[PDB]
């Protein structure tokens, strides 16, 4: 979770642009939608047989809100992304059980959906500080695996 | 194993490419190489800078495979069988590294077709990038 | 992909197992449990103890279709088709786990059969277990 | 790397019959006998076309040692493994560039290899021990990627 200032502008600069009401849902629908055994852990949140109910689902749309809100909260703690996360951490793992392999995948979808709505704006550059990023909060849930 | 909505998906969403498959394959490429730098250790003989002719000249090798894969959907293992001995057998890629490519792919894709690329049609390239990640991956398997 | 030597390697193997196959199936069931805690959540109407006749009879039937497998290896989509959808479709089981049990299904047998366990029967038997994972988890690829 | 003392008393005894001689050459040999492109970091050791070529070649048993040497020198300090291995960290992470997945790989194998040679006495409690402890082995070593 180091982050050069230059990689630490892209990040900023662009995630200062993000409609986090809508991309939260983007990422967690996604994440349902191509990965399938993920909807074992929202059985639920009701009807998710066809990706159109899943993304007009609003239990997604509110979930993905707050999902959202962790990243963020994370992005503004680079620093410590270990604590920040302490909390959710025994959530995913000793109560969830959810495998870390999953969170790679909603870090990688996140990372989708942004280049989706950026576009061109989303550069190898910007994207490479991302993973950085989506990977230094996919190994702080998992802490509580070790 | 792709069912007859995802090779709908997968033919549609590819057609959209069209000429720009050279270029999105050098840009995936790219987008690996920075993200994924435990990656470069093959291609000691390239070089990996943004405007590298080299990156540039082999994207196009790549786009070309998976229009060879889009285009033989039904029989992927025969007609990538080359592909196979090549990524296996010689250089001894190792499997992980088809995944974080694959991943770069979709990033590229998304980024260049907005419209096209709704959440059926993203499992769905998902799906047919994984299935050219097993063939290539099989003289190991 | 199972090459004539690993196809050799696979029914020796399973033929020195013999009738502790409904055995052995318990035991690697019994060690992911315990290695892999993540797992259990998908039996939660079992007594994962050390003696559940759960997991005793239910290790049999995972010897089964292992045994169904190896004789009927070349053609395993066909034959374990059925079983795809039930680990797929129904219990959404994450792909992850295939490999936490065809570990524990190694560690199993080379501590049963010391002197065929040789790293050509290892290899053999890890590349056999791959493809029973690829096939049980197609109905999602 | 929490280990109950139940857990500790397990790895102890047991690996204090462990012939390290044999056992660290059993182990790499088998890693690049199934996993093929792990050959690929071992291009200097010689001919290893073969099974019997690999697990007979003069380089890869004297590697092997080494290899266990790491193992019980992190098994001597499971309470800070990630130090421990600082130095082996940068070497395999950012000079050798080995993909932090091959190390799970190595520690299944290594703990196949103490199956094979164990047998009964190697119980399912006994493996979930070493298992945690591979897994914390391999989370070590891939700290300087983070
Ligand atoms: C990138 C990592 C992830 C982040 C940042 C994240 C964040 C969160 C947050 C903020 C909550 C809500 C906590 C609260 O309401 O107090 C939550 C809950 C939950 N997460 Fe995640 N999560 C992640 C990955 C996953 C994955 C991959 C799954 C599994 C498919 C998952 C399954 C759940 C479930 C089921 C809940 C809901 C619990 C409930 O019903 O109250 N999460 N997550
Ligand atoms: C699905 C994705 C992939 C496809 C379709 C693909 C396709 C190709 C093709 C068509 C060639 C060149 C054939 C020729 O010019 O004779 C090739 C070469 C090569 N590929 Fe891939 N490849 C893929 C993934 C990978 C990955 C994951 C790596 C490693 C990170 C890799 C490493 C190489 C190397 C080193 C060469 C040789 C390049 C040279 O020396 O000129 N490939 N690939
Ligand atoms: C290659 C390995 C595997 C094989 C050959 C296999 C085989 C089987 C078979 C034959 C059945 C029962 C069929 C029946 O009685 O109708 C079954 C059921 C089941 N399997 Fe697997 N399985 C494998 C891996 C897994 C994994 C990785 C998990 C999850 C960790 C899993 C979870 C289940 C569950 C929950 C059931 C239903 C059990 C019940 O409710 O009674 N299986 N499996
Ligand atoms: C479980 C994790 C592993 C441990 C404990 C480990 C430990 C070691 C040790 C102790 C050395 C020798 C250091 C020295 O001589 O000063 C070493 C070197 C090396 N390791 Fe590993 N290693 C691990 C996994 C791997 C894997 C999976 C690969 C990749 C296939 C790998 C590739 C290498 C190479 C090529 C060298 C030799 C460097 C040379 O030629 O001098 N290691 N490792």
């Amino acid at each position: 979770v180091h982050l050069t200032p230059e990689e630490k502008s892209a990040v900023t600069a662009l995630w200062g642009k993000v409609n986090v009401d809508e991309v939260g849902g983007e990422a967690l629908g996604r994440l349902l939608v191509v990965y399938p055994w993920t909807q074992r852990f929202f059985e639920s949140f009701g009807d998710l047989s066809t990706p159109d109910a899943v993304m007009g689902n609003p239990k997604v749309k509110a979930h993905g809100k707050k999902v959202l809100g962790a990243f963020s909260d994370g992005l503004a703690h680079l620093d410590n992304l270990k604590g920040t996360f302490a909390t959710l951490s025994e959530l995913h793992c000793d109560k969830l059980h959810v495998d870390p392999e999953n969170f790679r995948l909603l870090g990688n979808v996140l990372v989708c959906v942004l280049a989706h709505h950026f576009g061109k704006e989303f550069t190898p550059p910007v994207q490479a500080a991302y993973q950085k990023v989506v990977a230094g909060v996919a190994n702080a849930l998992a802490h509580k695996y070790h | 194993v792709l069912s007859p909505a995802d090779k709908t998906n997968v033919k549609a969403a590819w057609g959209k490419v069209g000429a720009h498959a050279g270029e999105y394959g050098a840009e995936a490429l790219e987008r690996m190489f920075l993200s994924f730098p435990t990656t470069k250790t093959y291609f000691p003989h390239f070089d990996l800078s943004h405007g590298s002719a080299q990156v540039k000249g082999h994207g196009k090798k790549v786009a070309d495979a998976l229009t060879n894969a889009v285009a033989h959907v039904d029989d992927m293992p025969n007609a990538l069988s080359a592909l196979s001995d090549l990524h296996a057998h010689k250089l001894r890629v190792d499997p992980v590294n088809f995944k974080l490519l694959s991943h770069c792919l979709l990033v590229t894709l998304a980024a260049h077709l907005p419209a096209e690329f709704t959440p059926a049609v993203h499992a769905s390239l998902d799906k047919f990038l994984a299935s050219v990640s097993t063939v290539l991956t099989s003289k190991y398997r």
